[PDB]
């Protein structure tokens, strides 16, 4: 007779792990791509540096959000598990 | 008369100095654009319409470069004799000469011969600027392009009857003593494969080699036309100096 | 006037140099 | 330090050392520092070339019909025409800019860009 | 013996974790790619930024949509689990 | 153990996989197509009008796949095949 | 008393979910890449548009097939489960 | 007292789902990349139409190969399950 | 009482499915990228049609290697399962 | 009747493994992309090398951060497991 | 009466399958990218082939290394299972 | 009844497999991308090699680290398993 809460907690932990893994993949690759654009732009025309941070960070925002949003739900998965009995 | 001819001789000597200075000033840009064109040709496909010979040629544009003032002894006569020889050669090859003229003297000559001149430019033969050369080259290249779709005597989809070749008949300033009229085929350009020797580090072409070659060939043609006009100006000054010396000797 | 035809050899042709092996 | 050479069809306009060269090719804005890779590009119709030197105010040149050639030693701009910032006249540039003729408008825009009125 | 609700809830948590992991991967990478395009375009054409933000926030829109749609269904998986007994 | 519970858990996991893969594909494909669109508009300011046609074609494919998955994800969870 | 059919059906549902996840990822990313090529080509020169749809529709045809074949097999997994006993 | 065949079939279905998902992802993305190359090449050089197909067919030829090989093995997993008992 | 060999075989089947999924993803995408390079090269420089097949067959040779190596080990996982009772 | 802590710990370990897998994928691919940009920029614009390290280290900073955040949440999962009984 | 060794072996087989899947994905895609660079370099500069193999072999040397390292541990997972009872 | 340590060990093996799979994917793909940059740079400029190894080794250094840390933590999961009683 396994404890129902044990199974629910294990499932919540696996789900949160999936959430954070996917978020990390997305954030890492998207930030790498945005930084690649920034570095290439500065290399082509160094003095453009100053004006390229505004879009860059915008992009970073639009990327990081996903990851960090995921992070929040991961917390809600492993700290206040929905459906836990 | 004698005093006038002597003064004209001295003025012509000064003008020769000026014309040689202008040719020397023009040289570096010509060398650099030639180098860039060679690089792009090495990097791009050699298939530009300016660079491929039309099949069954039937019309050939010929630009005869002459002077505005007739005090030159035999400069215009030699240029026009060379132009006549080129016309005979073109007719032998089966092409009709389409005539373009720079300078009033050739205009008068061909008007007497009653040969239609498609377009003429006058007033700058003594001191030609690059804008005149650019206009002349633009007209010649437009005529050359219009001939791509022409068959027999029909202008084709263009609505303009073009030409299959572009030749320049001008006076080459070999030196102070020798100035010889020459005929040069400005288009279509041939490809002279020189031994490769440079290749250890590649050039980067922005946006791509093909468009750069497309944009640079017309500029190269304009540069060569400008060089021809400068050589013609120097030759005209030299021949006028010689003619005035001869006239002063006669008087 | 029947002027003599210019010798094709005498005619000088504009060329584009290519630093490549001959095809 | 890199050797800049602005060469017009009729004559060689300017030549000398410089620390930075900024221009606007058909691909996009480009900046060249001493050891830039070899490159050939076409400048935009209304291109402006800024040459930042050592101990001097940078040159601003309006360029008509430009090509750029960066080499291991020299950066060369081949121009149909060009005008330095001092030689430009603001009123004529304003009038020529946005005219019916595309080339005249481009030349006026290049002169305005050199002046800084952009 | 296990409570059916426990197994169903563990499955729902794992499923929602997959939802959000995939959504975050897609959102992050797509936003990074669009931002790379934007940054490159602004670097090459500084005056184009104003217009470039139009096709950008269109693309981002689409990239965001999927993500949030996934999020919605994740909320459907864990908070109101379909098939829960 | 009720078999319906096992089947429902499997269906939920499968629907999660379906929709996660669909979201990955949709996000990355839309990002790539939008990258093409943005770069084209940057190079050619006027081309926008002619560019939105192929763009929405590309999206029309990519997005379609996503929603096709949405068609079956629901099928997995709301009307579970072989639920017995 | 676990029903063998229940275990087999859960496995089949998970397998079909995997099949559709992979197929959707492949289809979406391949369509995005092919469409990126098409959009860049059309931006380079409009006249190519008419001809460019020939290779493009080939690529999509290769990609979509990989998707729909998977779809078919997923049906086999969920509707007529092999080895269902 | 589970039926061993049930567990074997569930594992086989999950494994075949993984096989086909991976095959679909690889096939779709590889076909998309190869088609991107082909579309760009035909866009820049229309005369390359005939020339580019032979490499393309080689590329796709490899890509599809893996896919179909995976497909074959999926059948082995699903119908002729090894170790079934 | 579950049959231990059933559990081992199910685990081996899932492992083989993972091996094939990864191998297919890697082979397909690597072949697509290499073929993209080959097609682009044959486009820019048609004269290189025969000269690019040496590096290409190297690239593919590596890519396929991993795939087939994976296949071998998958054949070990399913047909001769290590750790069987 | 397994101990509930055993199932909770198994789920926690699987979730932590997922977190690290996602973080490693994201960090590796993002760092590779940013480094590709850096290498290409240094090749193109050798004199700007120093100026290219300022954006690069920013990009890496935005990537590694996420990775280590994942690390921070993995240790938790396997050292202070939320919901552990 | 579940066999502890059977469960440990199933877990080890799944883990080894994951190790192979990740290794194959990484090896295939990295080799494809390195070969894309090599093919593009040879196409652009025929006479560079020789020199281009010095960095290429390094890149492959790195990529393959990870693959084979994974291989080793997969053996350690499947042939000498850590924690086997 | 069953030994909880067997469940914990199976979970630990799965988690370590995930860790190493993610690490291998990230390492392979990131190294391939960095090597692609290096090879392209050397192809454009032979003498560039000397300096292009400086950023490259940095990039690889950042990628390999991400990989090796995973390995270390994987060694923790399978050899000294946290949560093992």
């Amino acid at each position: 007779d396994l404890d129902p809460n044990a199974i629910i907690t294990a499932g919540a932990l696996i789900g949160g792990g999936l959430i954070m893994g996917g978020g990390a993949i997305g954030a890492g690759i998207g930030d790498g791509i945005a930084g690649n654009a920034l570095i290439s732009g500065i290399a082509r025309q160094p003095e453009a540096q100053g004006r390229l941070f505004t879009p860059f960070f915008i992009t970073v925002g639009l990327v990081e959000a996903a990851y960090f949003i995921n992070l929040a739900f991961m917390a809600l998965f492993v700290f206040a598990t929905p459906g836990l009995q | 008369i004698k005093k006038i001819t002597k003064a004209q001789e001295l003025i012509a000597t000064s003008r020769i100095a000026k014309a040689q200075a202008r040719v020397e000033a023009a040289r570096p840009y010509a060398a650099e654009i030639t180098n860039m064109l060679t690089e792009l040709a090495g990097a791009s496909a050699l298939d530009h319409p300016l660079l491929v010979e039309r099949k069954q040629p039937k019309r050939a544009g010929v630009l005869v470069v002459s002077s505005d003032r007739g005090l030159c002894g035999a400069y215009n006569a030699n240029v026009l004799r060379r132009a006549e020889e080129l016309f005979s050669l073109l007719r032998d090859e089966g092409k009709d000469p389409v005539l373009y003229v720079v300078g009033r003297k050739a205009l008068g000559y061909f008007s007497f011969r009653q040969r239609t001149v498609v377009e003429s430019w006058t007033g700058f033969s003594e001191r030609p600027t690059y804008e005149n050369a650019r206009e002349i080259a633009d007209t010649l290249v437009n005529a050359f392009m219009a001939g791509a779709d022409d068959e027999g005597d029909d202008a084709g989809a263009d609505g303009i009857l073009g030409v299959d070749e572009l030749h320049i008949v001008f006076t080459e300033f070999r030196s102070m003593l020798s100035q010889t009229a020459v005929a040069r085929r400005a288009a279509p350009m041939e490809v002279e494969y020189v031994g490769e020797v440079g290749p250890r580090t590649l050039y980067s072409f922005e946006p791509d080699p093909e468009t750069l070659f497309d944009a640079l060939l017309p500029r190269y043609i304009a540069t060569r036309v400008y060089a021809a006009l400068l050589e013609a100006a120097a030759s005209e000054s030299a021949s006028r100096r010689r003619a005035m010396k001869s006239a002063t000797d006669n008087a | 006037e029947n002027a003599e035809a210019l010798d094709p050899e005498d005619l000088e042709k504009e060329s584009v140099k290519v630093r490549k092996p001959a095809p | 330090d890199l050797n800049v050479e602005i060469v017009a069809v009729e004559r060689e306009l300017w030549s000398g050392p410089a620390t930075f060269v900024f221009t606007r090719t058909t691909a996009g804005e480009i900046g060249i520092l001493p050891r830039h890779i070899p490159l050939v590009a076409q400048l935009v119709d209304d291109a402006m070339v800024r040459v930042e030197r050592e101990g001097e105010d940078d040159l601003r040149i309006a360029v008509d019909g430009g090509f750029l050639s960066v080499t291991e030693e020299t950066v060369r701009i081949l121009v149909e025409n060009a005008q330095f910032e001092s030689e430009i006249d603001a009123d004529a540039a304003k009038e020529d800019a946005a005219s019916d003729d595309e080339r005249t408008a481009a030349w006026g825009r290049a002169r305005l860009r050199a002046l800084g009125q952009i």
